[PDB]
């Protein structure tokens, strides 16, 4: 029976030795078989190949287990998804543009470029292992695992357009949002006030405005007595926060805000770019770098850098 | 001086006595006198069944040398 | 009756090395200190496998930072 050495892992950290009869396919001994983004399940072991590293779902609990705590799921279907995309990240290329890591266009990718852009620029530190090491390498201008890993995270497939606002807020469920506290208020002309104090991926993300200066000043909604209300913020402890309102003509102004993110198209089928406000604002679109004095686009999302602020209304 | 730090995954193997119709908290009670882990930090997995806190071993058909994996929650 | 549960919990360790030791001189770091010997020793350092003729500033292992440890298990 004629066999090789060759090493199963779930996470590439932890290695399991395997010996294979060169006889059956991979999928036969191992299940679902993945070599660095080859899906080698159905095709027979080659004389090439002792000394490898192969990617394989989790079958036996050992495996569960390392597969848990490295990607934080539990669902059955992950590395089957992360190993299905992997393979064409890692067919793309990334430019180092304005020392930023970008992805050049391929597959629809145009909200992975602002969404890994705007990574780069915020604070956020991952809570699981394999973004906190793919990040590390993101970082350092290869990002193929990275953007996997938020294909995987996010359940879209390669190709699957896909949206910015909903993109990040999946990042930031599986980052380190615990002392992240805001604290609005409402007011309604004949029912008073009502404070509500919410923690944690809520209080960087709003849906209603993009200028954070009005998220102080207050926007108006509906009351429960048929009237307006006025919400505005009290209180706002966190490294940055996100405002996102639909897309539409909106000016941006130089150290207003740190980035940004325009959706120049149609309603279900479009187009990312991404405003950084560098020495000037900087319009990068994947592998395209444009700058200009101003910018007045279809802004869709706008970043704020934050630190604790408290409202002076009194 | 320097003070790096490096994360680990250390494996090992315990043998419990246990009768086949005990609890999972009876048996997560018994991993806590044994090693010293606490039953809140204790997550336990069989053939991809994570085992309820309060399901009995033959509620999920545990045999007599059958192996089960432990793992603790992210705290 | 006379059952197993493999546990793999997770630790951290902190070890003392110089910015100028080499993956083979930081592998044995571990031996003595927790036993694995170096042979069964995987190291990774920001999504890098470190390679076993390096020194820890061909990574910029600055004093602080977080190494992943890994194991070539066997059967
Ligand atoms: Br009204
Ligand atoms: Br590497
Ligand atoms: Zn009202």
């Amino acid at each position: 029976v004629r066999t090789i050495k060759v090493f199963t892992t779930v996470d590439n950290i932890n290695l399991h030795t395997q010996v294979v009869d060169m006889s059956m396919t991979y999928g036969q001994q191992f299940g679902p078989t993945y070599l660095d983004g080859a899906d080698v399940t159905k095709i027979k072991p080659h004389n090439s190949h002792e000394g490898k590293t192969f990617y394989v779902l989790p079958n036996d609990d050992t495996l569960r287990v390392e597969a848990f705590e490295y990607y934080h799921t539990t669902d059955p279907s992950f590395l089957g998804r992360y190993m299905s995309a992997l393979n064409h990240t890692k067919k793309w290329k990334y430019p180092q543009v304005n020392g930023l890591t970008s992805i050049k266009w391929a597959d629809n990718n145009c909200y992975l470029a602002t969404a890994l852009l705007t990574l780069q620029q915020i604070e956020l530190k991952f809570n699981p292992p394999a973004l906190q090491d793919a990040y590390y390498r993101a970082r350092a201008g290869e990002a193929a695992n990275f953007c996997a890993l938020i294909l995987a995270y996010c359940n879209k497939t390669v190709g699957e357009l896909g949206d910015v606002r909903e993109t990040m807020s999946y990042l930031f469920q599986h980052a380190n949002l615990d002392s992240c506290k805001r604290v609005l208020n409402v007011v309604c002309k004949t029912c008073g006030q009502q404070q509500t104090t919410l923690k944690g991926v809520e209080a960087v993300m709003y849906m209603g405005t993009l200028s954070y200066e009005q998220f102080k000043k207050g926007v108006q909604i509906p009351c429960t007595c048929g009237k307006q209300a006025t919400k505005y913020l009290v209180q706002q402890e966190s490294p940055f926060v996100m405002m996102s309102a639909p897309p539409a003509q909106y000016e941006l102004k130089h150290g207003t805000f740190t980035c940004a993110s325009e959706y120049t198209g149609n309603y279900q089928c479009g187009h990312y770019k991404h405003i950084t406000s560098k020495e000037t604002l900087y319009c990068i679109d994947g592998a395209l770098l444009t700058k200009s004095s101003e910018y007045k686009g279809p802004i869709t999302d706008v970043f704020y850098k934050e630190n604790s602020y408290t409202t002076t209304i009194k | 001086k320097m003070q790096i730090s490096v994360k680990t995954l250390m494996r090992k193997r315990i043998t419990l006595e246990v009768e086949p119709s005990d609890t999972i908290e009876n048996v997560k009670a018994k991993i806590q006198d044994k090693e010293g882990i606490p039953p809140d930090q204790q997550r336990l997995i069989f053939s991809g069944m994570l085992l309820e806190d309060g399901r009995t071993l033959s509620d999920y058909n545990i045999q007599k040398g059958s192996t089960l994996t432990l793992g603790l929650i992210l705290r």
